[PDB]
């Protein structure tokens, strides 16, 4: 999904909505098995590092492939 | 058979850790080369500052990562120590241990905690003929002396109960006040019956101490008078003759069953007007001299009043490394991590500071050993005297006289190969000598403080004291028993925590400008590992990294305000370098987390605590140290610098949107670079500056103000 | 008044049970032996003749007041090598 956005952003980014549909489907999948699957790892939430870990992964990928 | 086994990282988590840090150096070097090539960013001044400031961080990381090279883990077994030394044949051959407890004022720190600590000391799982306890009060107070007398009286009941049932922790205050099921592994038939009586007895004892403490709130106009009917020798806090007394000794109070208990010695130094007495180093040095004359022991254990023993086997665990014939030949002291209790699951102020103990101390243990922190160290008596490690080529009465003191007994005491009374003289002579060897001007022509024992000077004398001992070729060891083996109290309010951080920084700064500076001290004679002097260099120059830190925290606002340009736009080559830089920090942390065992949150908090510590405490500490060095703070004042960056960054970064938005608002992304870089700084010191004070707990509904006024000034611009 | 004594007695019983559990951690080389002075019938986990016993039954231990209590029956099945024994259904 995060790759999708990237490519979806490099594409004409005008014929989207199918992109929204696939994102929503992947989000339905991810929200269902993210809480139990990840929360088992860590105390309460590694958001202290997970968000920055995920956020930079987006910009870093958004930049490297953009090159 | 070896008593203790030292094994390094299992080689599966080590090479990747070494390989990531070694790679990071090349990425950093390439990153620096690319930046230095660019000479212009529309402002030469900012370019000069950013490159110089960033270079400082790289050296700080270099001085900080190499010491963690080659981490070492140690394991200790107590059964073999007992089997080898205790011996069913008897007598035991275990070495003696002396415990030091230091106090200053009874009112500032409650004596119940001190009394609980003293009780914990006497309950160690060690032969009673070996262990001894010493309590030192810098400010002669009747409350402390009476508290010890009450503590000694209750020790008769507390000790046998602890030993028979083998309960842990052995401090009644920290043991009874535990919600852990006390019927967990006990097998004795009469545990409950004795426990109920003991809890009743402790509660009665706790009342007596409280009555004793509350009694001494008012001072009689004439002055304190002992129960015997004589004035307390010390009626002036700044003037009191040295006092020595023995409680719960071999010849005195015995246990209820009929056994003996570790001897407790109460010693107070002599203070007179017109003389300078050091705060903690002087007391420790006085204790060492008194301990040598009274009961010379091959090992010395130093503890603070707040800290107490949590593991009954700590002495055996400490002794299994020091008394090992092979690895114990060269060991000045054995460092134990300080673990703090009474701390919330979410340690906001990073008080536990596990990163340093679980990463730096373990990593630094690989070269020679950890660094003296101040508590939980079993110092070799010979090491404190400053002789030098055995099995080495090089380190008269006048020389001993000029090196130790004037008392012949103490001079002759150190000649003892193992320790003890040389000619078993009468107790009166030893007591008289001990009273005489604590004279106010005893350490006039001696080397005490200069090159022997605890070292005078900087506030953080513990770092200085350990440095000199390691400079003569000694080694230190790191112990991490499954149980903490040592627990105390941590600051609860920030005012003490920030003062604690400031005091540490000020002491290190004093060390840097003193003769005992690792830069130009200890080079002669060697005996110090070249890779460990880097750690000492890091431990002494860490405060100076704050000044670039405040500059690095100031660049985003200065650039984002007017310049809006720190580095040239990436030329298709910096993207990989920047990508390599950001990923490099993440990967090294994971591997460091992987083998060290620390949690990522604490690393973020410690990283998030280092930034706030640098901006506020260190900046004042360096300036105060620089001002004091040139010459030779309040909780509100300490928070001034960090608030300035918080206000400047938040108003600057947000103002960047307004001015940039009013602009063409098409050449953005540099805004994101400066905003994100500004977010980097703010996010580092936002959670504390807000969290450390806050109002109650986040959720203030006041964040809307920034949106409105900045949307309103935007409306004023829109 | 009864509850305090009952809690004391339960704590003592828990201590006794913990002692009994900890004592059984190390098995003697020869094998377990009963208090009367006879070996425990089952010395092998995979081989032990079937055992049945009755405790606190109608004809046996009685309550402190003098009343009776529900009968307890301890039964251990018979296991021998070369046979398949189901975990719970059997
Ligand atoms: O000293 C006497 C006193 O010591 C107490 O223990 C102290 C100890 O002495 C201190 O050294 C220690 O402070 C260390 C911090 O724990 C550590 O996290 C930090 O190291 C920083 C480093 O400064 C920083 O440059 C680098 O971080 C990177 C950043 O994350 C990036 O954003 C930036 O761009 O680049 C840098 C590097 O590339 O590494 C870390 C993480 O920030 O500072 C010290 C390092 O030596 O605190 C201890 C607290 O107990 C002892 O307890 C007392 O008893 C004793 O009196
Ligand atoms: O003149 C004095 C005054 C105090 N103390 C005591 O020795 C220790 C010195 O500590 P202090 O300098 O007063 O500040 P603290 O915050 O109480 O202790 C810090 O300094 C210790 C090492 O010196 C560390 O073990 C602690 O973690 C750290 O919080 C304390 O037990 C004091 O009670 C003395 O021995 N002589
Ligand atoms: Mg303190």
């Amino acid at each position: 999904v995060v790759a999708g956005f990237s490519d979806a952003l490099n594409k004409g980014y005008e014929a989207w909505g199918p992109l929204f549909g696939k994102v929503f489907f992947a989000f339905w999948v991810i929200l269902h098995l993210y809480p139990f699957l990840k929360g088992l790892m860590g105390r309460q939430n590694r958001t202290p590092t997970i968000v920055v870990l995920w956020s930079v992964l987006l910009t870093s990928v958004f930049s490297l492939v953009w090159v | 058979e070896p008593l203790s086994i030292v094994y390094p990282i299992p080689r599966n988590k080590l090479t990747p850790y070494r390989a990531v840090i070694i790679m990071r150096l090349i990425i950093l070097g390439l990153f620096f080369h690319y930046r230095i090539t660019n000479p212009v960013d529309s402002a030469f001044g900012l370019w000069l500052t950013s490159v110089i400031c960033e270079i400082w961080f790289a050296f700080s990381w270099v001085l900080d990562q190499f010491p963690k090279w080659k981490p070492v883990n140690r394991e200790t077994f107590i059964e073999r120590l007992s089997a080898r030394y205790e011996r069913e044949g008897e007598p035991s051959q275990l070495a003696a241990v002396d415990f030091f407890v230091s106090t200053v004022d009874p009112l500032k720190e409650p004596p119940l905690i001190t009394a609980n600590t003293v009780l914990s000391i006497l309950a160690v799982d060690y032969p009673v003929d070996k262990v001894s306890c010493y309590v030192s009060d810098d400010g002669a107070a009747m409350l402390t002396f009476e508290s010890l007398v009450e503590t000694a009286e209750f020790a008769r009941k507390w000790v046998p109960f602890c030993k028979k049932f083998s309960i842990e922790p052995r401090a009644p205050e920290f043991y009874f006040s535990q919600k852990i099921d006390y019927l967990k592994d006990k097998v004795q038939p009469s545990f409950v019956k004795e426990r109920r009586a003991m809890k009743r007895d402790y509660e009665e004892y706790k009342v007596r101490v409280n009555a004793l403490v509350a009694k001494a709130q008012k001072t009689p106009d004439e002055g304190w008078t002992m129960q015997d009917g004589t004035p307390w020798p010390g009626n002036n806090t700044r003037d009191h003759p040295g006092m020595i007394q023995v409680f719960l000794g071999n010849t005195g109070a015995r246990d209820i069953e009929g056994n003996e208990l570790p001897r407790l010695v109460y010693v107070s130094r002599e203070k007179r007007p017109g003389y300078q007495h050091h705060k903690k180093a002087g007391a420790e040095n006085a204790l060492v001299r008194v301990s040598a004359v009274l009961t010379n022991a091959p090992y010395i254990l130093n503890l603070d009043c707040d800290h107490y023993v949590n593991n009954s086997k700590a002495v055996r665990e400490a002794m299994c490394i020091l008394m090992d014939p092979q690895v114990g030949r060269d060991v000045c002291y054995v460092q134990f991590p300080q673990r703090f209790d009474g701390i919330d699951r979410s340690d906001r102020y990073a008080n536990r500071n596990i990163v340093f103990f679980d990463v730096n101390m373990k990593g630094l243990d690989g070269i020679q050993g950890p660094m003296y922190v101040g508590t939980g160290c079993v110092f070799n008596r010979q090491a404190l005297y400053g002789y030098g490690p055995p099995s080495m080529p090089r380190l008269s009465q006048l020389s001993f006289e000029k090196t130790f003191g004037l008392s012949p007994v103490f001079i002759e005491s150190t000649l003892m190969e193992n320790g003890g009374v040389p000619e078993s003289a009468n107790s009166s002579t030893l007591i008289k000598e001990a009273i005489h060897v604590i004279g106010c001007g005893f350490e006039e022509k001696t080397e005490w403080g200069k090159e022997i024992g605890w070292i005078y000077g900087s506030v953080t004398e513990d770092i200085l004291s350990g440095f000199k001992m390691h400079c003569r070729g000694w080694r230190s060891i790191y112990c991490m028993p499954v149980r903490p083996a040592f627990k105390g109290s941590a600051p609860i309010n920030l005012s003490d925590r920030l003062h604690q951080v400031l005091r540490w920084a000020l002491g290190s700064v004093e060390i840097f400008f003193s003769r005992h500076c690792p830069f130009w001290y200890g080079y002669g004679g060697g005996r110090l590992k070249w890779l460990q002097r880097l750690a000492y260099i890091n431990t002494i120059v860490y405060p100076f990294t704050s000044l670039p830190l405040i500059a690095y925290c100031t660049i985003p606002a200065v650039c984002l305000l007017t310049g809006k340009f720190i580095i040239p736009t990436l030329s298709n080559l910096a993207s990989m370098l920047f990508l390599g830089l950001f990923i490099s920090i993440i990967v090294t942390a994971v591997l460091e987390l992987r083998w060290s065992g620390v949690s990522i949150e604490d690393l973020w908090r410690n990283e998030q605590f280092w930034v706030i510590g640098g901006v506020s405490a260190h900046l004042f500490a360096v300036f105060q140290g620089f001002l004091k060095m040139l010459a030779g703070v309040k909780w509100t004042t300490l928070l001034i610098p960090p608030t300035t960056l918080l206000i400047i960054n938040i108003v600057g970064v947000v103002a960047g949107f307004s001015d940039a938005l009013n602009k063409g608002y098409e050449a953005w992304g540099p805004l994101f670079g400066k905003v994100f870089f500004a977010f980097w700084v703010i996010l580092h010191l936002y959670p504390f500056l807000k969290g450390l004070m806050g109002r109650q707990n986040r959720t203030p509904t006041i964040v809307v103000l920034w949106s409105v006024l900045l949307t309103s000034v935007f409306s004023l611009v829109w």
